[PDB]
């Protein structure tokens, strides 16, 4: 699964 | 302390160097130095902090799950044994991941977390908070997994509820939070409806939204909305 | 001395683990260590050597050329003036970089280039330390150069005597050598018409000794040649 | 320029 990137 | 010396804005400075040059590691000694002057952090410093470990970690966390396979494959049945080795340096790696995750949630500790009162700052660093016990629970396997998993859910529960009041739904932070609070339902928590539920709420409260905003925040709300349909993509 | 505990084999093993995990200064400590026992490699040995530390040297390397890019830049007519950070940092890197070329010369010079008999493990480490003294080159600029330069080209020159003597000119070492030595004459020692001339006698020597070869034994000739081809159609 | 891979 994909999670948040850093903006 | 070996950035006692440095001034806090030579360490940013550096660190956004050490960005370009790709060197992770040392930009999150830089950013470590940094939070440790002190003083709150702004929106880009705390990116910065972000940045930094993310690439650190996730650096040990693709090397975890390579030796893990392996070490799991030297455990099947017909596997030759070939000694302690592949255990010791998984648990090397291991060692090294929780000490960087470690490092984090004792900057967030002290004091990051007790001095942000802007819903924008302390929803930041309680999905960190959450994230890095995340990272801590990808790995835990003793008497302690239980409570890592359950303060994961603590600081992620947390900074939702606040993240829920004070903040719209296109919010970048508080999507790329519910993103990363489903992949815990999901990866971490054994609950794969919990995180279905929860990214398909997320996406469709921000799909109503999106009418109120310029198209630069379009553009940053939009990607982090991508990437909770991919998950459902790859989820249902 | 960290590694002196553990059995060469097992250092050799995780070696190869950290190698899958891309884990390259863990793979580059444990070669370290197990050449500190001091018994002579083998060729697969010497290959997880030259793999841990080009890689540890390469990130180095392109950190650098970023940081002294950003450098030059600051130095230009109308730039801002913003401290002595970039040189700083650059300085840093520069200096990890030395330390991780002078472990290696260290290394050849204690003692694997004096135990080295055979023409495959003579040429190899002879060419490792011309390589590291061209790294050093690459970044040096004060009293030392010349010499650092010269460094270099002595041990590119007696592998090259060595290999032209005893080794065929498919040899994928002594045509990696050559390519290297090509490119040392191009960019360190500001003889574009010796790198030219090298590339093209050697890959012309190779073409006319392929029929010789195995199958596989051509694709690798055929591998380092076309890297041959490929600088002289960037160069001409 | 490119200079030689490890094997
Ligand atoms: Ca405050
Ligand atoms: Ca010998
Ligand atoms: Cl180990
Ligand atoms: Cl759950
Ligand atoms: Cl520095
Ligand atoms: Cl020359
Ligand atoms: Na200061
Ligand atoms: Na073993
Ligand atoms: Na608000
Ligand atoms: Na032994
Ligand atoms: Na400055
Ligand atoms: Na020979």
């Amino acid at each position: 699964a994909h999670s948040s990137p850093a903006s | 302390g070996a950035m006692g010396s440095m001034e806090r804005a030579s360490l940013i400075q550096k660190a956004k160097l050490a960005e370009q040059a790709e060197r992770y590691e040392d930009m999150a000694a830089f950013m470590k130095g940094a939070v440790e002057k002190g003083e709150e952090l702004s929106c880009e410093e705390r990116n910065l902090l972000s940045v930094a470990y993310k690439n650190v970690v996730g650096g040990q966390r693709a090397a975890w799950r390579v030796l893990s396979s392996i070490e799991q494959k030297s455990n099947e049945e017909g596997s030759e044994e070939k000694g302690p080795e592949v255990r010791e340096y998984r648990e090397k790696v291991e060692t090294e991941l929780q000490g960087v995750c470690d490092t984090v949630l004792g900057l967030l500790d002290s004091h990051l977390i007790k001095e942000a009162g802007d819903a924008e700052s302390r929803v930041f660093y309680l999905k960190m908070k959450g994230d890095y016990y995340r990272y801590l629970a990808e790995v835990a396997t003793g008497d302690d997994k239980k409570r890592i998993i359950d303060s994961a859910r603590s600081a992620y529960q947390e900074a939702m509820d606040i993240s829920k009041k004070e903040m719209p739904p296109t919010n970048p932070i508080r999507l790329g939070l519910a993103l990363n609070f489903s992949v815990f339902h999901y990866e971490i928590a054994n609950s794969p409806e919990e995180a279905i539920s929860l990214a398909k709420t997320t996406f469709d409260e921000a799909m109503a939204d999106l009418h109120t905003l310029s198209e630069d925040s379009y553009k940053d709300s939009t990607l982090i909305m991508q990437l909770l349909r991919d998950n459902l993509t790859l989820w249902t």
